[PDB]
RNA sequence: CUAAGAAAUUCACGGCGGGCUUGAUGUCCGCGUCUACCUGGUUCACUGCCGUGUAGGCAG
């Protein structure tokens, strides 16, 4: 929960066939935490014969394509679909819509290891790096090394330990080869003031993000009104409404050693940024964190700003 | 402005990748100071002292774009200034040009 | 030990979706600056060439209709007038852990599969499916409907371990067929490569690189996508192909499928020549599920008597199981 | 919900009891008036209530299929709590409530 | 028997676009340089030259809406001034094994229908449907409205396997007409070109090459996308052609549709002209269809009466049955 | 240990036939852009040569 030793940046993370709605009510961006269980899983594989930690990630969103189409010129979209096989009976399957985006990302990391404690620097980074690129990370597979390759090897850039100026310096080395993306932070405490600034006329809770992706206007009795960014809602969390379960009291679970909880989404909005207008890197990583005396199972971005 | 100028920098970013060649040409007269932010592929043609044409690292002039731009943003009045965020619009151009010379320190090179 | 109730598999042998690039044959080592055959927009005005009903018929109708025909604003690919060949290009790589599932409940029927992949592997290597899976690169059947008619297919495969290629092969796609599975001198090195890095190991990387010269200006065949109805009658049907980056691809799990053409040893008869490996062996140009549940062969009797009843079938059929696990699937009822 | 009950006609009889009073309020149990406003005996109004106390059963512990999307999620430090997500189908409604009231009819007009 | 209720067929006889551009006559053996004929606009004016029932014929109305302004847009392609000649030039392939059908449900049909395509074949060659088909590139009926007035039409036709040329054909397509099907030495080899292209010994591709002279920057008549008569703002685009990389063409449909006018067996008349080979073969212009499923002599009656009920379709019209298969299209329920 | 795990969208098509867009018109008046300066960059770590291999007296 702790700002890194170090980081750790690839600078095209070209992946492919992703999942797009990955969530009932958007369909653009994957969720983040499909980004912290990659790192989770990316720690599982690595870190326990390497000793390093991951908690944080970061997003910047290069280039950001989906397979949906303009039905006869209306105001919605549609999704390109896949072809199942064939059913049992052998006429058509039953087909199931959704919706599979194409997209490039490059993540940074926070790690407490020893990376350059009793290992050397870019071995770590190079043999993670090299490692990486064999699992998939929202459902869909990275596309592999190819003419990205070329400026694909990278540091392993300290943040911990340095000189201040330095560190400004550093922080902004890392930021000369992530221009034209908008990483991804999200706005907890907008949410929360704005929610609470705009509650004269109702409470309600979930209205704020049903009511930002629009274009909000009390016009002239033409004018705009001043846009903050990109309002958009994220899948935010996980509230788990219903208690806990065992392996033995509810079966088909995934493994019989690990306990099952129904769950339900939560919507928060993140704002799309450009990386110069941020604090430091350290301050917009995607952490993790589970609230079992709650139904709460959130993820976060502490400290945004 | 800070944000308008960060877009700026992503233009110059997009602009960074679709340059297989970038060298001198017809029409490069003002991209041959223009091409310092948009630093094109290092010219073969160039001697021991490539670090002139192909290779200039003075994003000096760069400030003087930018207060180009800031002249040609908004005409800044002559009476415009009574209270203490007319200069200070002087001010936060002082500043958007301090960020382009931090930004573009290192620019070719 | 029973059926672990929550069980699957991953993808191995998991392509990506192949751009296509024009040019002239013999200009064709030079292939890294190709221009993109886009899709393209045209307009066809149809007819009436329906199969109609039997007695609706109507000789005076059918006259008063064909006069109002039918509006269709399809696409195209077509090559320019400079091209005559066509570039198909995409990264392959196998992910390692053949037999271990990503999702299973049971780590009683999980223990029984691990020795029996493991008495699979260290009885006969994968030789035989490096071949299969070979023959789905050494010709050019990634290629669907791009290989009929084209006078000169040929692949390019070069594997890489760095940045750069470390051994290559070269092939002619049409000399060996889309039904016939031979043995060569520039295969087995390949063969020996697929199989050593299909195991439990790690990665391996290979870029496919296939030159079907189809014709001078002649139309290729991207995938198209489904869509659900438009709200017109006028732009109602457009066969909207697929495309990267604004450059017209085939689809990633057909580039896959095409892959997946191994079974010989399906029991109908050996006519066809290999189709899909399918739970439940199905092929869409063919209409019905070979292998009914009514026949031993479907894939869950076979992986279950080979698991919990310990009843191994012949190594004839054995292959049909390894392959369909390459291929990976949602199991349970 | 759907679940599986195709007599509309036994549910749509019985729903303008509660619109306006509280007749929706004895769906699950306290049937006093609910079985003063049958005029029969306690077997029907038995029967009554047994088909209304399972119009909305409630076990605690329901089951699962293997494709319910069943996904780790990693405590802090610890363990994992495996998590299927659902579909929530008038959560997905009511958003339609506001985006068809404010898509079409009075503000798009 | 039963029939098969979803069939289809490839395409056998598959042509390109055909981008125009024009030139000199004279100087047209080194036209590999000349420019297209681009599409440019005009503004046309409208005026009343449409039949009105009088329901609304007034004293007013005539004089109203003449003065009332109808003033278009629409596109037109005219040759250079100094140009009086254009060039259409496409390429032609051939695929062959022409009856093997693409996608069918059952495996009792397919192979009936195969060998009734066989003994069709070894009864008699596809010869003389390959003339027929070599009398729509000879005669250049490809140039549609291009043809008409043209004071001297002729056709470059060369052969291709490889970046060569194996023989040549110079047609005049005015002294050998449109009307009546005869056979010249250097014509019948064309068709034995074609008629082995479609047996299936040898691939086959062909670019034909159109020089069709005009006049001094006349107006040609390249394709026509869906107009689009929308929401104007007062005047909008009411006709659009097809356009290329900078070029004017035709559609490949179009191309392939006057290609493909064979038949003169329709019961109604056989000299009055050939039409092109459809089911319930009709025309367009003529606004009919010959061959009614009232009568015996379609597609649809001679097909399953051919397959399944076993009756010979009167060798005469059996061409017909072969030609609509090469054709190629949706078959079945 | 990722709303994870998994997948052939297929087949063929004539857009097409017609046209009067004319008629007129004042872009007006005035102006201080000045001061400053070494390219002896390498405008190719260069120029013709005893032995077709650097081994040398060259306008170098």
């Amino acid at each position: 929960v702790t700002d890194p030793e170090a980081l750790l940046l690839l600078p095209r993370l070209s992946i492919q066939n992703a999942n797009a709605i990955s969530s009932p009510l958007t369909w653009g961006f994957p969720s983040p935490g499909a980004f912290t269980g990659f790192v989770h899983a990316l720690q599982r594989r690595v870190g326990i014969s390497l000793d390093i930690e991951l908690d944080g990630v970061g997003i910047v969103c290069h280039r950001f394509e989906a397979q949906i189409s303009q039905p006869a010129g209306k105001r919605t979209k549609v999704f390109n679909l896949t072809r199942n096989p064939l059913n049992r009976d052998g006429s058509t399957a039953a087909i199931v819509e959704e919706g599979r985006a194409h997209l490039e990302v490059s993540l940074l990391l926070g790690v407490h290891g020893d990376g350059l404690d009793d290992h050397p620097a870019q071995e770590i980074a190079r043999q993670v790096q090299e490692q990486a690129g064999a699992m998939r990370l929202a459902g869909g597979s990275i596309l592999p090394w190819c003419n990205e390759r070329f400026p694909a090897p990278n540091a392993e850039l300290l943040m911990l330990g340095g000189s201040d100026e330095q560190r400004r310096k550093n922080q902004r080395r890392l930021t000369r080869r992530l221009l034209p993306g908008f990483a991804l932070v999200s706005r907890e405490a907008l949410l929360q003031q704005h929610l609470e600034t705009l509650r004269t006329t109702l409470p309600e809770a979930t209205t704020l993000d049903a009511l930002l992706d629009l274009c909000r206007i009390n016009f002239e009795p033409w004018q705009v009104r001043d846009k903050p960014g990109w309002l958009v809602p994220i899948p935010a969390g996980y509230n788990a409404l219903s208690p806990l379960y065992l392996p033995g009291e509810v079966r088909n679970a995934r493994d019989r050693e690990t306990p099952l909880r129904f769950v339900e989404n939560l919507f928060g909005l993140g704002e799309w940024l450009s990386p110069h207008r941020v604090a430091a890197l350290s301050d917009l990583l995607w952490y993790h964190h589970a609230e079992p005396d709650k139904g709460l199972y959130r993820w976060s971005t502490p400290r945004f700003v | 402005v800070a944000q308008i100028c960060d877009e700026a920098l992503q233009y110059a970013a997009r602009l960074r990748e679709l340059e297989p060649g970038w060298s001198a040409t017809p029409g490069c007269q003002l991209h041959d100071a223009e091409q310092l932010w948009l630093d094109p592929l290092r010219a073969q043609t160039d001697e021991t002292f490539l670090q002139r044409r192909l290779r200039g690292d003075w994003p000096a002039e760069v400030g003087n774009r930018f207060a180009n731009w800031l002249n040609r943003a908004v005409s800044s009045d002559s009476q415009i200034l009574g209270s203490p965020e007319a200069a200070q619009w002087s001010q936060e151009l002082s500043k958007e040009l301090t960020m382009f010379k931090e930004i573009l320190e290192d620019e070719r090179d | 030990l029973s059926t672990a109730s929550v069980l699957a598999f991953e993808r191995k042998l998991d392509p990506s979706d192949a751009l296509m690039s024009a040019g002239a044959w013999a200009q064709r080592d030079a292939s890294q600056e190709w221009p993109a055959v886009t899709v393209r927009e045209k307009s066809v005005r149809g007819t009436i060439s329906n199969r109609l009903k039997t007695k609706d018929r109507d000789p005076a109708k059918l006259d008063a209709s064909i006069q109002s025909p039918n509006l269709q604003t399809v696409d195209v690919a077509n090559l320019p007038s400079d091209a005559d060949t066509l570039k198909v290009r995409f990264t392959l790589r196998v992910l390692g852990g053949a037999g271990t599932p990503s999702a299973c409940n049971d780590a009683a029927y999980r223990d029984k599969l691990l020795q029996t992949v493991a008495t699979y592997v260290n009885d006969q290597g994968f030789a035989e499916l490096a071949r299969r899976y070979a023959h789905n690169l050494a010709n050019a059947r990634f290629l669907w409907r791009n290989r009929v008619g084209a006078e000169a297919v040929e692949v390019r495969i070069n594997h890489i371990r760095q940045g750069e290629v470390a051994r290559a092969w070269r092939f002619d796609a049409l000399a060996i067929g889309l039904r016939d599975f031979k043995a060569d001198a520039e295969l087995d090195a390949l063969a020996e490569l697929i199989a050593s890095g299909l195991s439990g190991s790690g990665h391996v990387l290979l870029e496919v690189v296939a030159f079907a010269r189809i014709g001078d200006g002649q139309e290729v065949f991207p995938s198209q996508e489904l869509i659900l109805d438009k709200g017109d009658k006028k732009g109602q049907k457009s066969k909207t192909l697929y495309s990267v980056r604004d450059a017209a691809a085939i689809h990633s799990q057909k580039i896959g499928n095409a892959l997946r053409t191994i079974d010989t040893w399906y029991p109908d008869e050996d006519g066809l020549g290999p189709i899909a490996v399918e739970p439940y062996g199905s092929v869409t140009s063919q209409g019905k599920a070979y292998r009914q549940p009514k026949q031993k062969l479907d894939f869950y009797t076979l992986l279950d008597n080979w698991v919990l009843r310990d009843e191994a079938p012949a190594v004839e059929q054995q292959h049909y199981v390894i392959a369909n696990l390459i291929r990976g699937g949602v199991f349970g009822e | 919900v759907v679940g599986n009950a195709a007599a509309l006609d036994v549910f749509k009889f019985l729903s303008l009891q509660y619109q306006g009073k509280n007749l929706l309020n004895w769906l699950t149990e306290d049937s006093a008036e609910a079985l003063q406003a049958l005029s029969d005996n306690a077997e029907q109004a038995r029967e009554w209530r047994q088909a209304f106390i399972g119009i909305t059963t409630v076990k605690g512990a329901p089951a699962s299929h293997s494709l319910a999307k069943q996904l780790y999620f990693p405590l802090p430090g610890s363990g994992y709590h495996l998590l299927a997500p659902l579909f929530p189908t008038s959560l997905v409604h009511h958003v339609h409530a506001l985006l068809r009231e404010a898509r079409f009819g009075d503000a798009a007009k």
